[PDB]
Formats: structure tokens, C-alpha cells, sequence
């Protein structure tokens, strides 16, 4: 049995970090025997409490998809015009989204008749037709241009990062913009608990070295 | 209250740490702005001076510190008074060089003499219970206190009873009074704790714990009672330049994380 020696590395380098202090409201400056490629680094306290945040959004909306316990608010009366090929994209694809609680029938110039939403996109897509028709659309064709590949829902612990990729954009951009806003700012106050809570947390993290929006999380100072 | 000291010597000590200190130095510590220890063997901490952080060797720093409050507060010291009682012959115990009791007693003998001048000077209280000749009944009763809220560690007590005597010259005014206030500063620096290794599973627990509480003391009193000191009265000389180190200036590291 081989296996990629590099991966390990990356993970055992955080783990074996404490915590110094927060340092001008902005940062949390953390210090690492053994030193082959890991000393003192500072620490982003938005980006960190963000990626926390993010990935804790990622694997509930992954077992909330899995397990089949995705919420699925009924949608009345909405409609909207559709191309032959698009009715067409969607009559195939109708299976795939149901899986997002996306539901919804063709029928038949064509219309497309969507039944359920989950909440998080019924608040995003707050009435506008247009905006649920680009964003299903959007899904449709990474499905269709091998973009994003299905979820495979064949399997019977859950880990979200190896169902991550399937994620449609559409819930991606949502679930950023909710860690974004809970994450802590630039001049909040941090106690050294509170950075040690915050650093421990990230250390548990599948990627701890980058924030939502693929912006690095930390910095190495020495 | 305040005694004169008139000693021509103790001015010229004095002249030298006036000449001695960096005028830029003493502002970034005037100014300073504690973050945390960064090592407790090395005796490094962080501290951020307006926008830019620095590497601080503490254990330079305190012994600057305590040299300074010795020559500025001399003859006028307080006292530390310690059935836990202290005796200096047993102290040098841990020395195996001391192959003689010749040679243990001729470090007390020095110290035993000078005890007047000690006690007056540093209030470094030395107290005889047995006969004058006798040495082995000789004991310390106080230390000066420098800072209030703050007592050295004992660790340091027998190596300072040692380099009282055998590296402490008596036979010139300036040099003795230089090396006392010297070896007083050496025990009054906070002690370095070496790193132990905890995710060994050789070591015990209570080794474990108590490396733990010596890390958790330091950093107690580099927050509360060294550096806000160090941040009002320390008065940086040159030579100490090269333990203050600039790290990351956060501008740039704004820049960064300027856009989420
Ligand atoms: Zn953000
Ligand atoms: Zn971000």
C-alpha cells in the first residue's frame, strides 16, 4: 500500500500550533522541534471564522442531501417560457434536480412548471421568474458541458468534501454569503479563548488555508 | 526617608547607562504595545509598536530593567523576608566543583564580611545564628524588592550565591558595586523554560504539568507585572538594538485581506 507522502504533511503542520494572541483586532498571531516546512504565522480572525463557518454549512447541506432530509418549500403558481431544447434539457435532467428540491414538470413556444424549492433558493430567488430561470438554466448546462458531475446518492461516516464538487453554484454563492455575514470582522475584539477556540476549530477544517471566496486564510511571518 | 548616596562611584555607573541609551529604541518601548511570548527558553515575546510588529528578546530587556532599578533606587530598597528557611552552605550543595568544605566555606566567608555593606546598600539581609568564626549557621534573611508584586525565582539563588563569591571582585569600590547590581539582575530575570516534549509518551504527567504551569507563570507575569513596567520607567541602550527585531509591518499584510 503507497500513498502521496505531501498530502499528510500540509495537515500535521497546524496541529502542532498554539496560539500567541490576537494582534491589532485583525489577526490571530500563532506559533509552531521538527521543523522541516512549518514558525510564527498570522492568521486572518474573518477568513478563519468564515472557512469554520463554510464548511459547517457544506457538510449540513450535504447530509440535509444525502440522507433525503433537504427541505423542499412548496412553490404556487410559477411558470416560466422555456425553448424546445431547454424543455428538453430539463425533461432529462428533472430526476438530478429533484435531488436539490428542485421539483418540477414539463410540459408541452414550451413552460416549465416548478412545484418546490428549497428555502434557501426561495429566498434568493425572491419572486423574479428571470433569476430562477438563469440559475437552473446555469445548472442544467455544467451537468450538460461536464461542469459539475451528478450526485451519487448509491452509497449508504458522511464526508461533505467528497460530494463538494456537485454543489450547484447557485447554493455555493449562497452558503459563502452566509459565512461571510456570521463571520467575525476587522477591529471586533477576540480573547486569547476565543483565538484558541477559533484555531482549533480551523485546524479541524478539510482546507483551513483559504476563506470562502478562495482568498488565503493565514500568513507566515518568520 | 530617601538616603543621599554620594558615592562617586554609583554616579559613574550611572553617567554610562545616561550615555549608553538609544533615544528612537526607548520610544517604540515608551509606546509599546504587549502581544504575547513567542518563546519561553529563547525568552522572546511579541510587541506591536504603531503598525508594526516586533520580536523582543524579554530576558535582555528585564535584566537592562532590573540593573536600572538597582543603580536608580540604590540604599533604598525594601526587603522580602522568607520555618521554610533558606541556609547558603546546604544552597551550594548542587555544585560537584565544590569537592571541599575549604572551598564552600570561602564563598561564605567574602559574603559574611561584606553582610554590613550588603545589608545597607542592596538590603541583602544576611543573618549568623551560631558563632562569629562559624559558617555553616549563616543564613539570608531578605532580598531588595525592585518591583512591587513581583519576587524572583529561587531557582537562581544558589548560581547567585556562587557568582557573589567567587566572581564578585571586593577589591575595588566601582567593579563591586557593578558586579553586585549585575548578579542581582542575573537572578532577578524571569528563569527559561527549556521545551519539553509532550507528545513523547516516555515522559510522566506531573513533568507534563508542571513544564504546563511554568509557561502559564511567565506569560501571568510578562502581562501584568514585567512589561507594563518595562513600558513606563525602561530606558533602552544602544547595545540592545539587536534584540529588537521587526517581524511584519501590517500595512502590507492589509493588502492581503484588503478584499474578501
Ligand atoms: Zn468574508
Ligand atoms: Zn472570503
Amino acid at each position: 500500500g503507497k500513498t502521496i507522502t505531501d498530502f499528510s504533511i500540509s495537515r500535521s503542520v497546524l496541529a502542532k500550533y498554539e496560539v500567541i494572541n490576537q494582534v491589532d483586532k485583525k489577526f490571530i498571531l500563532i506559533r509552531c522541534q521538527s521543523i522541516h516546512n512549518c514558525l510564527l504565522v498570522l492568521v486572518d480572525q474573518h477568513a478563519c471564522d468564515e472557512r469554520i463557518r463554510l464548511e459547517e454549512l457544506f457538510y449540513s447541506l450535504l447530509t440535509e442531501v444525502v440522507t433525503g432530509t433537504f427541505v423542499a418549500r412548496d412553490l404556487k403558481d410559477c411558470c416560466i417560457e422555456v425553448d424546445r431544447t431547454e424543455a428538453d434539457l430539463f425533461k432529462h435532467y428533472q430526476s438530478e434536480f429533484k435531488k436539490w428540491g428542485i421539483g418540477y414538470e414539463t410540459i408541452e413556444t414550451s413552460l416549465l412548471e416548478i412545484k418546490t424549492l428549497p428555502e434557501m433558493l426561495t429566498s434568493k430567488y425572491n419572486g423574479d421568474k428571470d433569476y430562477l430561470k438563469m440559475v437552473l438554466l446555469q445548472h442544467a448546462h455544467d451537468l450538460k458541458d461536464f461542469k459539475k458531475l451528478p450526485m451519487d446518492l448509491s452509497h449508504f461516516k458522511l464526508y461533505w468534501w467528497k460530494y463538494s464538487s456537485c454543489v450547484p453554484t447557485v447554493f455555493h454563492e449562497i452558503l459563502n454569503s452566509k459565512a461571510c455575514r456570521s463571520a467575525v470582522m476587522f477591529g471586533d475584539e477576540l480573547t486569547r479563548q476565543e483565538c484558541i477556540i477559533l484555531i482549533s476549530k480551523l485546524s479541524r477544517c478539510h482546507n483551513p488555508f483559504e476563506c470562502a471566496h478562495g482568498r488565503p486564510s493565514m500568513v507566515p511571518i518568520a | 526617608e530617601r538616603v543621599n548616596v554620594n558615592l562617586t562611584s554609583i554616579k559613574k555607573l550611572r553617567e554610562k547607562v545616561d550615555d549608553s541609551i538609544h533615544r528612537e529604541l526607548t520610544d517604540i518601548f515608551a509606546n509599546l504595545n504587549y502581544v504575547g511570548v513567542v518563546d519561553e527558553e529563547r525568552r522572546l515575546a511579541a510587541i506591536q509598536h504603531d503598525l508594526k510588529l516586533f520580536l523582543i528578546d524579554y530576558g535582555s530587556v528585564c535584566y537592562e530593567l532590573f540593573y536600572q532599578i538597582g543603580l536608580t533606587d540604590f540604599a533604598n530598597f525594601g526587603k522580602i523576608n522568607l520555618s521554610d528557611d533558606i541556609v547558603l552552605y546546604n544552597l551550594l550543595s548542587e555544585f560537584d566543583e565544590l569537592n571541599d568544605d575549604a572551598s564552600k566555606e570561602k564563598i561564605i566567608s567574602k559574603i559574611w564580611d561584606m553582610s554590613s555593606m550588603l545589608n545597607e546598600y542592596y538590603s541583602i539581609e544576611l543573618v549568623n545564628d551560631g558563632l562569629d568564626n562559624d559558617l555553616k549557621s549563616v543564613k539570608l534573611k531578605s532580598l531588595p524588592l525592585l518591583l512591587k508584586g513581583y519576587i524572583p525565582s529561587l531557582v537562581k539563588l544558589p548560581f547567585f550565591i556562587y557568582r557573589l563569591g567567587k566572581e564578585v571582585d571586593w577589591e575595588d569600590e566601582q567593579e563591586c558595586l557593578d558586579g553586585i547590581l549585575r548578579e542581582i539582575a542575573l537572578l532577578y530575570i524571569p528563569d527559561m523554560v527549556p521545551k519539553v516534549d509532550t507528545s513523547d509518551a516516555s515522559l510522566s504527567e506531573d513533568e507534563k504539568a508542571q513544564f504546563i504551569n511554568r509557561k502559564e507563570h511567565i506569560s501571568s507575569l510578562l502581562e501584568h507585572v514585567l512589561f507594563p513596567c518595562i513600558k513606563r520607567r525602561f530606558l533602552a541602550p544602544r547595545h540592545i538594538l539587536k534584540d529588537v527585531v521587526e517581524i511584519a509591518n501590517l500595512p502590507d499584510l492589509y493588502k492581503v485581506f484588503e478584499r474578501c
